[PDB]
RNA sequence: AAGGCGGCCCCCUGGACGAAGACUGACGCUCAGGUGCGAAAGCGUGGGGAGCAAACAGGAUUAGAUACCCUGGUAGUCCAC
RNA sequence: GUACGGCCGCAAGGUUAAAACUCAAAUGAAUUGACGGGGGCCCGCACAAGCGGUGGAGCAUGUGGUUUAAUUCGAUGCAA
RNA sequence: CGCGGGGUGGAGCAGCCUGGUAGCUCGUCGGGCUCAUAACCCGAAGAUCGUCGGUUCAAAUCCGGCCCCCGCAACCA
């Protein structure tokens, strides 16, 4: 099924954990834990610890997203 | 006459390897050298507002004592930026 | 190896340690959920897994799954958990039962619907 | 026996092996616990100190170089217990 | 070979010796590659030995770039 | 009137009691190394040695003033 309460929301690379982690700040209200998303890791995509990118977020935890549009 | 030396202060040099190289920064300084503080960022021409910034001030005031720095530069020229550092002048 | 050796120190078979001892050997055990939330797994998976902190009946605090597509659970929620660990999680040992106590079953599910606590739809 | 033992000479001393025959008559093998031995570094007291050299200082190399290289150099390396 | 307990040591430490927790591996030898600041042996106008060139100049030509309403699309390290 | 240490090149030093063209570092501008950059290497630019009077063969270093910076010292409520 899939349920639709995912987000888009924006926000800015704070930063540069390990494994593919970061900082992550959203342009809304604050930041989240957000990983790289599989697709954006197949496809590399390097992503330095300052940019403007697009998170998807579970209702479920707020605190986390996933980082979908690189730049 | 005073030369110029340098020391660089990359990110992810914090107290640890940080103020180790404060005390090979003060010894620049103290041989009576103008010892100059590089930055090299992960980063660009803004980089940060973290990186440079906590520790080139942090170097200046740790250093404060024996050093003074010339300028608190904050324009960054590339993917690096220098802080000029100076012995402490005599008015 | 020896006779004389086994004579003075016998065989003795190592006891097995479990993988599910806050449940003390009971097929399930109640317990308060005293954090609800998510947590993502380990290499090479990726995605927002649903997990809550409860204390036991007996003492014991365990993190549990909440398995199945969306739930109703919360702070306070009494719930039932059984045995079961999530792989890609880990410290997650048990599950918990869709369907029973204060936790609801799936929504909307027809296939599989006894692991997700689902009545049989009029049909 | 293992650790380990190397200029030459003497003194004290352990083990191994060979030849021949006499003697004792299974006195043998192994060994938890026990006891003894046990490189180097290290420790304590007092000696000793050429060379070497942790530490440490200085010179270099390097983006950095608390290293590798260089100039020095303390413990230690030597003796007794 | 960690903690706790015991014994030992001036100390550094030694000796005996667990459990919770966590993973679906960890490991041995050998095999085919690839790689080595890796090495050995050996080939090719690869070097060496030679002769003549390209890089300079003017023009031909292709590309990039720049320009343009358009300068049509493709070829881009040796292998555009 | 009130202590400390300093003034040399763009910045910071060495050359000091041991008075005869002021050299050593970071920057500056070039060159070299690289496919290229960083880094590194070869190099050149760069000075009334604060400013004066004394003093001397010639005083960077020699004395004392003018003056400036820092040092703590102080504005110590």
């Amino acid at each position: 099924a899939k349920e639709k309460d995912t987000i888009r929301t924006e926000g800015v690379v704070t930063e540069a954990l390990p494994n593919a982690t970061f900082r992550v700040k959203l342009d809304s209200g604050p930041e989240i834990l957000a990983y790289i998303s599989g697709k954006m890791r197949m496809h590399y995509i390097r992503i330095l610890p300052g940019d403007r990118v697009v998170v998807e977020i579970t209702p479920y935890d707020p605190t986390r997203g996933r980082i979908v549009y690189r730049k | 006459v005073i030369q110029v030396k340098e020391i660089k202060f990359r990110p992810g040099t914090d107290e640890g390897d940080y103020q180790v190289k404060l005390r090979s920064l003060i010894r620049f300084l103290e041989e009576g050298d103008k010892a100059k503080i590089t930055l090299r960022f992960r980063g660009r021409e803004m980089a940060h507002q973290q990186i440079g910034m906590e520790v080139l001030n942090r170097v200046k005031d740790d250093l404060q004592e024996l050093a003074v720095v010339e300028s608190f530069p904050t324009k960054i020229e590339g993917r690096q930026m220098i802080m000029v550092l100076a012995p402490k002048k005599k008015q | 190896a020896t006779v004389n050796q086994l004579v003075r120190k016998p065989r003795a078979r190592k006891v097995a340690k479990s993988n599910v001892p806050a449940l003390e050997a009971c097929p399930q055990k109640r317990g308060v959920c005293t954090r609800v939330y998510t947590t993502t797994p380990k290499k090479p998976n990726s995605a927002l897994r649903k997990v809550c902190r409860v204390r036991l009946t007996n003492g014991f605090e365990v993190t549990s799954y909440i398995g199945g597509e969306g739930h109703n659970l919360q702070e306070h929620s009494v719930i039932l958990i059984r045995g079961g660990r999530v792989k890609d999680l880990p410290g997650v040992r048990y599950h918990t039962v869709r369907g029973a106590l204060d936790c609801s079953g799936v929504k909307d599910r027809k296939q599989a619907r006894s692991k997700y606590g689902v009545k049989r739809p009029k049909a």
